[PDB]
């Protein structure tokens, strides 16, 4: 059957760098699923206000994806927004805090809990992959030797990264250790807007393969968790040197993603998936056999009104994309 | 190979 | 300043590069020994773009010639303009590829690509402001397609912010010189699409047509075809070497002529092109040059531009001419051929004028065209590839050197995606 | 003394500047070597004995044309530190001119300007020559204007741009560059005089009877116009006009500072005779829509302010008669809120004819700088081309790949739409 992309919007509290410089809250919320900026409606599935906690966003966004992955479908969650918007906070956040943990730790804990709650005749294999995109190069965040990798195609024409470290796991502790090791190798630079701005598009992959002993039925599952970098402007970021090169590549990749989203929204034919590595990897996520939810994080200050409008328009166009999701029966 | 079971 | 590293890979690339260097040296007044006996200072003004210096006013070109066989290198060396090259630059093995892309890209080419890269790196370090790279190869061969593709990938991953313009020779449609043309062509395109900035597609069929119809040559040879390719190779980068009223570098041409990253396959052209006994009757002027440039017979690729719509066109004029005349000619060409041009791009043509003509000519120009008609060549290559791949014909030679069928399917999918992209914008 | 700093950026800017400086040197009787065999301090500086150092900064990312200046006949005129060259061109990329490649010679040009400024006592303003559409003349000029606004600010800043023509065009990324630069430099420039190559081509075709105009003739015409603009400072006359006068008479509202220039009489040597070239005739011919230097009919709009700079043998009675005749005409439309939209300035120095030049020796000439609402349609067609290219998102990756957000295009489009709406509002 066909299912739509579930775009969800999150507005963070105003940060110190904006509250101390003549800024005003421009976002006005009505109902439970609409946001009004400069008297222009923008309707999404669920719009989270400033004070929304991590449990709320996880329960309203990603709890369905855990059950979908275990049942046999595929899932994808990725965050899009401006610099210092809340993508890293929404996805990962503080890794060990019971109240501040983001989407990834809650997803892994709930996937293990549902596995424990399943029937006794089933058997599961879980593998974890973690890589990033930097200067149009795919680097493995678990083994530094893999300086760059290649995106190939499968028999049924679904792209995938070749050579990424597939580490098997048994308990959530190993998953958390893998996440920590991947995060420590991720690239972080200090810009004016954000002190810990991420300069790479991190991707988290877990395959939950399912086998049944009695009925010999084998089911697959591919869950993608992506933390994109934000669009940056030299006037606000003040980048000079390596940071400027990172900003150039980040802007190019995000423009490619916007192009593919617009192409899917307009019902075109070419749907340019091949213009960037990120658009290649998430091809099945956007236009194939995946139930993907986009979590757009947007700054509510008057200083980022144009960027916030661009992000909301990107989310709005993505809501009309239709995906064809079918159970992966091997 | 490290399977998990309920 | 704004130097170009030149690479010749394979027999086709080497025999085109030899004529290219003879042509350039004649333009800059360099005799075969490496000395200078020119007539104007503008030759030596920008001699750094295509040459270096040495003691005693001797100029050695920054040409890097590579092949898996030494026969063509020996032919280049023993030729009339062979001693100008640096003897250390010739990098050659002894076992040829034998028209096997796998042999030239995985096993035999790998043992030479390291020293090739070392020569390239030394040349680039000796350069002041590296502008880009120039490569000549034939997609239908073994050493050319494979080794050039591997070297292009390595140089791209080493110098990601520099132009890589390659003058490749695509297989002819009607006549196939080698039985493995489809495989090699598809496997070469699968990486040319990703690792190049602007590639100029030439097929020998169009060159033979130009020679037979326009130049009226009774017995065209490979020398004449290589001469016509060298002409457009020199005309593309004329702004880098001489002053002009309006200057356009390779990156400027790329920005103008590449709307989307994967559509950078261009059809070259040149003008004027007349036969002896007909120059005394023609009229050398801008309208004649524009008419000859935009004609279908003058294109150096076997793709009729009428079966498609132009995306972007560059016209790198040369000599003394009025800018208003050029602009009016281009505008009326766009107006009279509105059907053959795209509407969501206004002012599809680009103009550059360099105030130095080639020797013996009052005016000259070069035509670079990004036409959706180039999908026909890729479509026929894909059709032949499918025909030869359904039945696994001529496949064990490639599979025996370490390739896989999945690589062939990936190459076919990439080619089909490029064809679909070109079809979309029509 | 009243002195101005002249800045030329990009190939068009430096060609125009070469023409302008040849005209200036001929005007003041200065040999190209810098040895004269007052009224020259405005554009030239004096050394201990002989050598005159023009107050010019020739800047370009392409070294080719500045090298032509360095090796040309005017080799020993400029202080070689003034002529600045980089390594690579901007490749018709606003991003390269502004963010990536521009921020490597911007410090040097700023230092050169500051050093020149410290040597001028009565600085009046800057004369920036650049071309919209080009990578350098749309990116580097924006950065330079931002720096000049931040540093000096109170000093005047005049621009002489080469606006893209409606039909005749050279680049394909020209609308993007033009809208980006007109969005960035709307808040900094104080009076930007715009011309387009198509109009000057037509003027040459119809008036000078030259069927093949080139860049040299266009640059000579622009040099004559700028000489008329700045001749009030150099020489004496009745009712001299300064740069602050230009700004405060030609700019009604702060966001409307894009006048269009016109020059007359542009005649050949053959037509120098058989024509009286009276003051009234020259003014009438200058108001004609065919003689405008921007491809826009003034009849489709209303004049806001128009300043006239007469040169040569001109008597105020003739000027008053001509202005009255112009006002009585019905085709010309002057806005309601400007009862007097005419400023005049008379100088006693006739225009000079460069040897080997198309123009002929004429007793009198005028330069009509008008601010009409007919310039809205040029912005309209430029915005239409930009929208057509941006709907399909063509060439965007080249700009995005050198440090420019995708939202900056939308911001520039919004600013241009605001400028169009403001022009429409002030019209009614
Ligand atoms: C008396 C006279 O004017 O003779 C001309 C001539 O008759 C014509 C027909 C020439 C002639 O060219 C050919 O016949 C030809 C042969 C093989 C391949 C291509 C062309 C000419 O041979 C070619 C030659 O070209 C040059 O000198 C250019 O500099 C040219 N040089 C070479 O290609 C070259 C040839 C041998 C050795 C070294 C260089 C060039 C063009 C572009 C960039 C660099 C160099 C010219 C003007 C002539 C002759 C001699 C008859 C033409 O070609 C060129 C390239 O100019 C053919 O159509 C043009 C028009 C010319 O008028
Ligand atoms: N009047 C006049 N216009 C010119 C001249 N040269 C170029 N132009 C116009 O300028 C535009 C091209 O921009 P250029 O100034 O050449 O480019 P640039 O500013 O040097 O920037 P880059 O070369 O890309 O670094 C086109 O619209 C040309 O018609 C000239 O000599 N005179
Ligand atoms: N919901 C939130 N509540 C409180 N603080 C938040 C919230 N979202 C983000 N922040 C703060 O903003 C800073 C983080 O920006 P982050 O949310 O990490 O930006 P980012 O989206 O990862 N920036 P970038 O990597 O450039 O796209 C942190 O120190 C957070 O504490
Ligand atoms: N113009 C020209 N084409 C050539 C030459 N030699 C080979 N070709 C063409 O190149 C293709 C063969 O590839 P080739 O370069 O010989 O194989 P390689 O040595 O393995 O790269 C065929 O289409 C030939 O017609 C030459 O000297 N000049
Ligand atoms: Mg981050
Ligand atoms: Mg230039």
């Amino acid at each position: 059957a066909e299912c739509n992309i579930k775009v969800m919007c999150r507005f963070r509290p105003l940060n110190e760098s904006e509250v101390n410089r003549g800024d005003k809250y421009i976002a006005k919320f009505q109902g439970e699923d609409t946001v009004v900026i400069a008297s222009k409606p923008y309707a999404f599935d669920r719009v989270f206000q400033s004070s929304t906690s991590q449990e709320q966003v996880y329960n309203d966004c990603a709890k369905k994806i855990v059950k979908d992955v275990l049942e046999g479908y595929n899932g994808t969650i990725f965050a899009y927004g401006q610099t210092s918007s809340g993508k890293t906070h929404t996805m990962e956040g503080k890794l060990h805090d019971p109240e501040g943990m983001g989407i990834i730790p809650r997803i892994v804990q709930d996937i293990f809990n549902y596995i424990y709650s399943m029937d006794e005749n089933l058997e599961f294999h879980i593998k974890v992959s973690y890589f990033e995109i930097y200067l149009d190069k795919i680097r493995d965040l678990l083994d530094v030797s893999k300086t760059n990798l290649s995106v190939h195609e499968d028999k049924n024409r679904v792209p995938y990264v070749k050579g990424c470290t597939e580490r098997f796991v048994c308990s959530p502790d190993e998953v958390m250790d893998t996440i920590d090791e991947g995060k420590s190798n991720r690239h972080v630079a200090v810009t004016n807007m954000n002190e810990h701005s991420s300069r790479s598009h991190s991707i988290f992959l877990i395959n939950v393969k399912q086998e049944n002993t009695q009925t010999e039925q084998k089911l697959s599952g591919k869950l993608y968790l992506v933390d994109l970098a934000g669009s940056e402007k030299v006037s606000k970021t003040g980048a000079e040197g390596a940071v400027l090169d990172e900003a150039k590549n980040i802007n190019k990749s995000l423009s490619a993603l916007g192009n593919v989203i617009s192409a899917l929204a307009e019902g075109s034919t070419y749907v340019p998936y091949r213009d960037s590595k990120m658009t290649r990897i998430l091809q099945d996520s956007l236009g194939g056999n995946c139930r993907t939810t986009i979590v757009i994080c947007c700054s509510p200050s008057s200083y980022n009104e144009s960027e916030t409008k661009s992000t909301l328009l990107f989310g709005q166009r993505a809501k009309t994309i239709k995906n064809t999701v079918c159970v992966n029966v091997e | 190979a490290k399977p998990i079971r309920p | 300043m704004r130097e170009i590293v030149h690479i010749q890979a394979g027999q086709c690339g080497n025999q085109i590069g030899a004529k290219f260097w003879e042509v350039i040296s004649d333009e800059h007044g360099i005799d075969p020994t490496g000395s200078y006996h020119g007539d104007s200072d503008l030759q030596l003004e920008r001699i750094n773009v295509y040459y270096n210096e040495a003691a005693g006013n001797k100029y050695v070109p920054r040409a890097i010639l590579v092949d898996l066989e030494p026969g063509t290198m020996d032919s280049v060396r023993s030729g009339p303009f062979g001693q100008i090259f640096r003897p250390d630059n010739f990098v050659f093995g002894q076992s040829g590829a034998g028209n096997n892309w796998a042999k030239g890209h995985y096993t035999e080419g790998a043992e030479l690509v390291d020293s090739v890269l070392d020569v390239v790196r030394k040349e680039s370090e000796s350069c002041d402001c590296l502008q880009g790279f120039q490569l000549t190869h034939s997609l239908g061969g073994g050493t050319g397609s494979g080794m050039g593709t591997l070297l292009i990938s390595k140089i791209r991953e080493e110098y990601p912010d520099r132009i890589m313009n390659t003058f490749s020779v695509v297989p002819s449609p009607k006549v196939s010189d080698t039985v493995v043309e489809p495989y090699n062509a598809t496997l070469s395109v699968h990486q040319l699409v990703e690792n190049t900035d602007e590639t100029y597609c030439i097929d020998n069929e169009a060159l033979y047509d130009i020679c037979f119809r326009t130049l009226k040559l009774t017995t065209p040879t490979y020398g004449d075809l290589n001469h016509l390719v060298s002409a457009t190779m020199s005309g593309v980068t004329t702004c880098l070497r001489f002053p002009g009223q309006l200057n356009a570098d390779l990156r400027k041409l790329a920005v103008n002529m590449v709307p989307f990253p994967r559509l950078h396959f261009f059809m070259p052209g040149f003008a004027p092109l007349t036969s002896r006994g007909s120059q005394q009757y023609r009229a050398l002027t801008v309208p004649e040059l524009t008419q000859q440039m935009f004609d279908a017979k003058n294109m150096m690729a076997a793709c009729d531009p009428r079966h498609g719509r132009y995306l972007t066109v560059a016209a790198v004029f040369r000599g003394r001419m009025s800018m208003k005349e050029v602009d009016e000619q281009m505008l009326n060409v766009q107006n009279k051929n509105s059907s053959y041009f795209v509407e969501w791009i206004p002012n599809n043509v680009k103009t550059a004028v360099c105030d130095i003509p080639p020797r013996g000519l009052k005016m000259s120009a070069t035509f670079i065209g990004n036409s959706t008609a180039i999908q026909e060549l890729f479509k026929r290559i894909s059709e032949q590839f499918t025909a030869m791949f359904r039945r696994k014909a001529f496949l064990h030679w490639y599979t025996g050197e370490g390739m896989d069928e999945m690589e062939f399917t990936e190459a076919e999918s990439n080619m089909n995606d490029l064809v679909s992209e070109y079809q979309q914008y029509q | 003394m009243r002195e101005c700093i002249s800045i030329h950026v990009g190939q068009a800017g430096v060609q125009i500047g070469n023409a302008c400086w040849e005209l200036y040197c001929l005007e003041h009787g200065i040999q190209p070597d810098g040895q004269m065999p007052d009224s020259f301090n405005t554009f030239f500086s004096e050394t201990g004995a002989g050598k005159h150092v023009p107050r010019a900064v020739f800047v370009d990312l392409e070294p080719t044309v500045i090298d032509e200046v360095r090796t040309g006949t005017y080799r020993q005129l400029f202080h070689p530190e003034q002529l600045i060259t980089g390594k690579e061109d901007a490749a018709n990329n606003y991003a390269r001119g502004h963010y990536t490649i521009g921020k490597e010679i911007i410090d040097l040009v700023l230092d050169r300007i500051r050093k020149l400024a410290d040597q001028c006592t009565g600085l009046q303003g800057f004369l920036v020559f650049h071309s919209f559409g080009g990578g350098t003349g749309s990116g580097f000029t924006s950065l330079l204007m931002e720096r000049l606004s931040v540093d000096y600010g109170k000093k005047s800043k005049l621009e002489f741009s080469i606006y893209p023509a409606p039909q005749v065009s050279t680049a394909v990324v020209e609308p993007y560059n033009s809208i980006l630069t007109t969005h960035t430099t709307l808040e900094h420039s104080d009076c930007a005089f715009m011309v387009d190559n198509e109009a000057i081509y037509d003027i040459c075709r119809r008036n000078l009877d030259i069927e093949r105009p080139t860049y040299t003739n266009l640059n000579r015409l622009i040099s004559q116009i700028v000489s008329s603009i700045t001749a009030s400072l150099r020489f004496d006359g009745a009712l001299n006009v300064d740069l602050t006068e230009f700004q405060t008479n030609l700019v009604p509202y702060p966001r409307i500072h894009f006048p269009l220039a016109t020059y007359a009489p542009v005649i050949s040597a053959e037509k120098a005779y058989h024509e009286q070239l009276s003051v009234a005739e020259i003014t009438n011919a200058c108001f004609e829509p065919a003689n405008q230097m921007v491809k826009c009919d003034p009849r489709h709009g209303k004049y806001m302010a128009c300043c006239l700079l007469y040169r040569g043998d001109v008597v105020p009675k003739d000027v008053n008669a001509a202005i009255a005749t112009i006002k009585t005409k019905r085709s010309i439309q002057f806005v309601d809120w400007c009862p007097t939209g005419f400023k005049v300035g008379i100088n006693y120095q006739p225009p000079t004819v460069v040897p080997g030049g198309d123009l002929a020796k004429v007793q009198r000439a005028v330069c009509m700088l008008s601010n009409t609402t007919a310039i809205a349609e040029a912005w309209a067609r430029l915005d239409h081309k930009f929208d057509l290219m941006y709907a399909k998102r063509a060439f965007v990756h080249w700009y995005v790949g050198e440090g420019m957000e995708e939202g900056e295009f939308s911001e520039a489009r919004e600013d241009m739409a605001a400028l169009e709406k403001d022009y429409e509002e002030v019209g009614v």
